[PDB]
C-alpha cells in the first residue's frame, strides 16, 4: 500500500506539471436526450472534480495533448478512420481512457434532509416551492457600498445593517464611516481639524503663549524620570532635524521683519410604515423607577419615586452590608 | 426547466413508502398485513377509483410530520400524493394505470 | 445520434430534415465537434487560432475551409452544400458557443 | 488617579464591574443581503463601557465574555501615551468603532477575528488609505500619526516626545553618555512597541494574560 | 428636533416614552382621585402597580392582549394629551402602543432577569384594546370630521354575517416554470406581477392567482342596534354595520347588550358590479376595536 501510495503520488505530480487533458463529445450510439443529460452531468461532474485537484483545462483539442477522454469504446479505436481523432490520439502516442477506466482512476487516486427539516425550514424561510437561485423579494439585497454586521447561523439578528447611496457619500470633507485624517494639537484623528487649522499665525502665538506656561511644568517631568522610573535619584535632551514650534514662530517673526430603556429586537410593520409620513414641527433615566424624565428635580418630587424612597425592604441586602461595615 | 419542490416530493416519497410498508397486526390469528397493498389489490379486480386512508394510520409514521404536512397544507400536497399513489399502483397493480 | 445515421435521411427531402429538432441538435453538436477536434499537420488547431485572432481583432467573420470539413465529416459538407440557409443558421450558434469557450463577454458586445 | 511627586497609581470605579464563572442550507443565501422585516432576536450582550475603550470582543457582543476587556483597555492607554493624543478613540455609535478599527488594523485582519467569534463581516467599497490596513503593524501608523502633526508645527518643543519621532524615522528609513542614553532608550523603546503588539492581539485566548505581561523582559528593571 | 406625523401632531418617540411612562407608573388611586372618589381609596389594591401586575400575568397565562381604560390616562398627568391623541388618531397611536407594549414586555425581563425566554415573546405580536374612550354620543350626531376617531357605542347585535376570508398575502405562480412569488398587501391593493421575477423565465402574463394558497384573515359584519343614552326629537332607532377583524370574529351573538369601542370609517362605494365609478356618498361604519 505504501508502494502504490508514493507511485500515485509522484505521478500525480508528473500528470500535474506535465499533462494536457482534452475532452471529447461525440458519440458512436444513438441514444435518447433524456441519458444526453445524464452524459452532460456525468462530463460536468469529471470536469469539476478534475477542477478540484488543481489542473487547468483547454477547451480546444492540439498536438500537445497528452491524455484524451472519451465516451467511445476502446475496441473501435483500431477500426476508424484516418480523420478521426482516436488515429492522431494513438499515432502521437496520447493515452486514451474511457469513463470505466477514468472513473476507476478517479476513485482509485481519490446528508438526506428529511421532511421535519424540510417543515421546520417551511416555518422560518417560507416556502421552497420557488426558484432558489432568484433574489426573493422581502429580503434586502445590497447594491451600494455597505456594511453588514450578520452572523453565520443567522439564528440572531443581523447586527448592523448599513449602505450608504453615492448622493450621501459624495461629500470629501464629511463622511459617515470615519477616516484617518489625523490632525494636530491633540486632537482625536478621526474628527481632524476641520474648524481651524494650525498654520495661520495666531494660532502659533497662542499655542506659543501656552507654551511659555508648559516650560516650567515640563521641566520636573523630565527631570523625575530622566534615568530612573522610581524615585529613586542635569538633563539631556535628543537634537532633532524635524521642525519645531518656537522656530516656526521665529520664522513668522523673520517674514513680520446615560443607562437608557431597553426596548425590543424587532419593530412591527405598521411601525416601519410610519418614518415615511414624518416631518417637522438635566435629562435622564431612571432605573429604580424605570422611567424617563425631563428633569432630575421633578422626578424627585414623585409620587413612585418618593414610595420607594420610604420603603426599606429593597435595600436589605444594603442593610446587612451597612451592619457588617458598621463593626469590622 | 420548471422548478421542483423539494418537500414536496420527499411528501411523494414518504407518501410512497407509506403506501407500501404500512401494517397491522391481524385481530383473529396475529398475521402482518399490510393493508394498503391490500386495498390497492382489492381495488385491482373491481376496478376502483377510490383509496380510503385512515388518518391514524398516517399519524403513526415518524413523530407525525408526514401527516401534520399532509394536514396542513393538503391543497399544496395533493397532486404529489395523486403522482405517488400513481407510481405505487404502477409498481403493483398496473391495470389500473389503462382505464 | 451518429454521423451514419445523418447519412440515411427518413424525410423525402433535405430541407425538412435538417429543420427537424433531434436532427438540428445532433448537427449542431457535430459541428462543435468539428471546430474543437480539427487540427493541421503540424499539429495546432487552425479553428481555435482563428477563433482567438478574431477575438482579437474583436470581428464577427469566421473563415472556414469547406475542403477541412468535407475531409473531415463529409455528409455535413453535402447538407451544407444542398441547404446552406439552415445549415448556416445552426452552425452560427455553433460558432458562438465555441466563441464562447475562451470570451464569456463576446456574446454581450457582437 | 497618579501622582508624579510620589510616582504610583490607584484605581477607583468597580460599579460597572462584575465577576464571570463560565451547516448549509439551499436557498436563503443571506451574506448578500438582510431582510426587509426582522424577526428573529439580537443578542442581549453585555454592552456596558465608556465610548472608544469597548474591547472589540464586546463590539460583537460575544456571549462568553472573558475577562481581557481590561487588558486591551491598558493597551489602549499605552497606545495614547506612546501616540501622544488623548481621544484616540472616539465613537459616535458601535458600528462607527467596528470601522475606526477597520481603519488601523485591516479588514481582512478583522474578517479573521470575526471568523474564530462565528460571524463574518464583509465591506464593499469603503475608500481609504491602506486597503489592507497595516500589515507591518502599528509602527507606521503611529509613524505618519506624528508626521503630520510635526510637520504642521503645533507640537510643544519639548524633547521628551521626539525621541520616539527619531526612533520610528530610523526604523521606517531602514558624549559617550550621550550614547549610553541612545542605547538605553532605543532598547526599551523598541520592547515597548513590541509587546504592544501582543498587548493588541484580536484573539483572547492567543491574547496573553496581564501576569504574562508583568514576565516580559522590558520589564525587568522594575523586578 | 422633534418629528410629527403628517396630518397629525403625534410624535412616535413622545408618545412611546409618555406611554412608557404611564405603564411603569400608574396606580389605580389615580383614577380614585380622578373620578373625585378620596374615601374609597385603599392601601393594598390601589397603592399597587396596576399595568406592571396586568403585563405579569399577561406573560404567565400567555395572554397577548391588554385592556386599556382610556379614562386612566386622564387620572394620569403626563398622559392627558395622550388620551386625545388616542381619540384623534387611533390608526398610529394604537400602533404606538403595541410597539411599547411589546418593548415593556421585553423589559419586565430583562431588568428583572426573569427565565422566560425573550424568543417567544419578541415572536409575539402583542395589541391593545383602548376601552372607555367618553361620552356615547350618537352615530347620526357624529359628523364627516369625526372621521377616524376612536367612539364609543352601545347596542344590540341582530345578526352576524359568516365567517368573511379576507385576503392578506398573495400567491402567484409562473405556467410555464412553476416559479412562484408571495406579495403582501399594501392599503387594500394588491400589486399582480406582469412579468415572471426569475431571470431565465421572463414570460409576460403568464402568473396566475392561486386562491387557495394564499392566505387569508378572518373578517366578520355584525348589524347592531344601537341603544344612544339621549335621543334627539323624534329620532327612529337604526342599525349600524360594524366589522370585526382576527380574534374578535364571533366574539358577539344575536340577542346580547353590547359596549363597542371602535374606530369610525368612511368608505365609497361602486355604484355598479362591471364598473369601477364610485359613488360620492360615503358609506360610514365602526372598525371594532374592542368589545365589553
Ligand atoms: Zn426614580
Ligand atoms: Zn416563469
Amino acid at each position: 500500500p505504501k508502494e502504490l501510495l508514493e507511485w500515485q503520488t509522484n505521478w500525480k505530480k508528473i500528470m500535474k506539471r506535465d499533462s494536457r487533458i482534452y475532452f471529447d463529445i461525440t458519440d458512436d450510439v444513438e441514444m435518447n436526450t433524456y441519458n444526453k443529460s445524464k452524459m452532460d452531468k456525468r462530463r460536468d461532474l469529471l470536469k469539476r472534480g478534475f477542477l478540484t485537484l488543481g489542473a487547468q483545462i483547454t477547451q480546444f483539442f492540439d498536438t500537445t495533448v497528452t491524455i484524451v477522454i472519451t465516451r467511445r469504446s476502446v475496441e473501435n479505436i483500431y477500426l476508424l478512420k484516418d480523420t478521426d481523432i482516436l488515429s492522431r490520439a494513438k499515432k502521437n502516442y496520447m493515452k486514451v481512457w474511457s469513463y470505466e477506466k477514468a472513473a476507476r482512476f478517479l476513485k482509485n487516486l481519490d446528508a438526506a434532509p428529511t421532511l421535519s427539516n424540510l417543515l421546520h425550514n417551511e416555518k422560518l424561510y417560507g416556502p421552497t416551492d420557488r426558484d432558489p437561485r432568484t433574489k426573493r423579494d422581502d429580503i434586502h439585497y445590497f447594491k451600494y457600498p455597505h456594511v453588514y454586521l450578520y452572523d453565520l447561523w443567522q439564528t440572531w439578528a443581523p447586527i448592523i445593517t448599513l449602505e450608504w447611496k453615492p448622493q450621501e457619500l459624495t461629500n470629501l470633507d464629511e463622511l459617515p464611516y470615519p477616516i484617518l485624517k489625523i490632525g494636530s494639537f491633540g486632537r482625536c484623528p478621526f474628527i481632524g481639524d476641520r474648524n481651524y487649522d494650525e498654520s495661520s499665525y495666531k494660532r502659533v502665538v497662542k499655542r506659543y503663549s501656552r507654551d511659555k506656561a508648559n516650560k516650567k511644568y515640563a521641566l520636573q517631568l523630565r527631570a523625575l524620570f530622566q534615568y530612573h522610573a522610581d524615585t529613586l535619584l542635569n538633563l539631556i535632551f535628543i537634537p532633532h532635524t524635524c521642525n519645531d514650534s518656537t522656530k516656526s514662530f521665529k520664522k513668522w517673526m523673520q517674514e513680520k521683519a446615560g443607562l437608557g430603556p431597553t426596548r425590543a429586537s424587532v419593530m412591527s410593520k405598521n411601525m416601519k410604515s410610519l418614518s415615511r409620513l414624518m416631518v417637522d414641527r438635566n435629562s435622564g433615566y431612571c432605573e429604580n423607577c424605570r422611567v424617563k424624565y425631563e428633569s432630575l428635580e421633578q422626578h424627585i418630587v414623585s409620587e413612585k419615586h418618593l414610595s420607594f424612597a420610604e420603603n426599606d425592604l429593597n435595600f436589605e441586602a444594603i442593610d446587612s452590608l451597612i451592619e457588617n461595615l458598621r463593626f469590622q | 426547466k420548471k422548478v421542483d419542490d423539494v418537500t414536496g416530493e420527499k411528501v411523494r416519497e414518504a407518501f410512497e413508502q407509506f403506501l407500501e410498508d404500512f401494517s397491522v397486526q391481524s385481530t383473529d390469528t396475529g398475521e402482518v398485513e399490510k393493508v394498503y397493498r391490500a386495498q390497492i389489490e382489492f381495488m385491482k379486480i373491481y376496478d376502483l377509483n377510490t383509496i380510503y386512508i385512515d388518518y391514524q394510520h398516517l399519524s403513526m409514521r415518524e413523530n407525525g410530520a408526514l401527516a401534520m404536512a399532509i394536514s396542513e397544507q393538503y391543497y399544496r400536497f395533493l397532486p404529489f400524493l395523486q403522482k405517488g399513489l400513481r407510481r405505487v399502483v404502477r409498481k403493483y397493480a398496473p391495470e389500473l394505470l389503462n382505464t | 445520434l451518429t454521423l451514419e445515421s445523418l447519412s440515411n435521411v427518413k424525410a423525402n427531402s433535405y430541407s425538412e430534415w435538417i429543420t427537424q429538432p433531434n436532427v438540428s441538435r445532433t448537427i449542431a453538436r457535430e459541428l462543435k465537434s468539428f471546430l474543437l477536434e480539427y487540427t493541421d499537420e503540424t499539429g495546432r488547431s487552425v479553428y481555435g487560432a482563428r477563433i482567438r485572432t478574431l477575438g482579437e481583432m474583436n470581428s464577427e467573420s469566421l473563415e472556414v475551409n469547406y475542403r477541412h470539413l468535407a475531409e473531415s465529416k463529409a455528409i455535413l459538407a453535402l447538407f451544407l452544400a444542398k441547404c446552406p440557409e439552415e445549415m448556416l443558421k445552426i452552425f452560427d450558434l455553433v460558432a458562438m458557443e465555441a466563441t464562447e469557450l475562451h470570451y464569456p463577454d463576446y456574446a454581450r458586445i457582437h | 488617579l497618579f501622582n508624579l511627586e510620589l510616582g504610583r497609581g490607584v484605581l477607583v470605579d468597580f460599579g460597572l464591574a462584575e465577576a464571570q464563572m463560565d451547516n448549509n442550507v439551499n436557498g436563503v443565501d443571506l451574506t448578500k443581503g438582510y431582510p426587509k422585516n426582522e424577526t428573529r432576536r439580537i443578542k442581549r450582550a453585555n454592552r456596558a463601557g465608556t465610548r472608544g475603550f469597548r474591547a472589540p470582543e464586546v463590539l460583537m457582543k460575544c456571549g462568553a465574555q472573558s475577562t481581557k476587556i481590561d487588558i486591551w483597555s491598558v493597551g489602549v492607554i499605552l497606545l495614547s501615551l506612546l501616540g501622544r493624543r488623548f481621544p484616540m478613540f472616539q465613537s459616535l455609535d458601535d458600528a462607527d468603532s467596528l470601522l475606526e478599527l477597520c481603519t488601523i488594523f485591516g479588514w481582512k485582519e478583522l474578517r479573521k477575528c470575526a471568523a474564530l467569534h462565528g460571524l463574518g463581516f464583509e465591506a464593499s467599497g469603503l475608500i481609504w488609505d491602506k486597503p489592507n490596513g497595516y500589515s507591518n503593524g502599528l509602527k507606521e501608523f503611529v509613524y505618519d500619526l506624528l508626521n503630520k502633526e510635526c510637520t504642521i508645527g503645533t507640537f510643544p518643543e519639548y524633547s521628551v516626545a521626539f525621541e520616539t519621532f527619531g526612533f520610528l524615522q530610523q526604523e521606517l528609513h531602514d558624549a559617550y553618555e550621550l550614547k549610553k542614553y541612545q542605547e538605553e532608550i532605543w532598547s526599551d523603546h523598541y520592547w515597548c512597541f513590541q509587546v504592544l503588539e501582543q498587548c493588541f492581539e484580536m484573539d483572547p485566548q492567543k491574547r496573553s494574560s496581564a501576569e504574562d505581561l508583568l514576565k516580559t523582559p522590558f520589564f525587568n528593571e522594575l523586578n | 428636533p422633534l418629528r410629527i406625523i403628517w396630518g397629525t401632531n403625534v410624535s412616535i418617540q413622545e408618545c412611546t416614552t409618555n406611554f412608557r411612562n404611564f405603564l411603569m407608573s400608574f396606580k389605580y388611586k389615580f383614577r380614585k382621585i380622578l373620578d373625585e372618589r378620596e374615601e374609597f381609596i385603599n392601601n393594598t389594591t390601589d397603592e399597587e402597580l396596576y399595568y406592571i401586575k396586568q403585563l405579569n400575568e399577561m406573560r404567565e397565562l400567555g395572554t397577548s392582549n391588554l385592556n386599556l381604560d382610556a379614562r386612566n390616562l386622564l387620572a394620569y398627568k403626563q398622559t392627558e394629551d395622550l388620551y386625545h391623541q388616542l381619540l384623534n388618531y387611533p390608526q398610529e397611536v394604537i400602533s404606538i402602543m403595541d410597539q411599547t407594549i411589546k418593548d415593556c414586555m421585553v423589559s419586565l425581563i430583562v431588568d428583572n432577569n426573569l427565565d422566560y425566554d425573550l424568543d417567544e415573546i419578541e415572536t409575539k405580536f402583542y395589541k391593545v384594546r383602548p376601552y372607555n374612550v367618553g361620552s356615547c354620543k350618537g352615530m347620526r350626531e357624529l359628523n364627516p370630521n369625526d372621521i377616524d376617531k376612536l367612539i364609543n357605542l352601545k347596542g344590540l347585535v341582530l345578526r352576524s354575517t359568516p365567517v368573511i376570508p379576507d385576503m392578506k398575502v398573495a400567491f402567484f405562480k409562473c405556467n410555464v416554470c412553476d416559479h412562484t412569488m408571495a406579495v403582501e398587501i399594501d392599503r387594500g391593493v394588491i400589486q399582480e406581477p406582469a412579468r415572471c421575477e426569475r431571470i431565465d423565465c421572463n414570460e409576460p402574463n403568464s402568473m396566475s392567482l392561486i386562491h387557495n394558497r394564499c392566505s387569508f384573515a378572518d373578517k366578520q359584519v355584525i348589524k347592531l342596534q344601537e341603544t344612544p343614552d339621549f335621543v334627539p326629537d323624534g329620532q327612529t332607532p337604526h342599525s349600524i354595520s360594524l366589522c370585526v377583524y382576527d380574534e374578535l370574529v364571533d366574539s358577539c351573538r344575536a340577542g346580547d347588550r353590547i359596549e363597542v369601542t371602535g374606530t369610525f370609517r368612511s368608505i365609497p362605494i361602486r355604484a355598479n358590479s362591471r364598473q369601477r365609478v364610485l359613488k360620492s356618498l360615503y358609506k360610514t361604519y365602526v372598525d371594532v376595536v374592542h368589545v365589553k
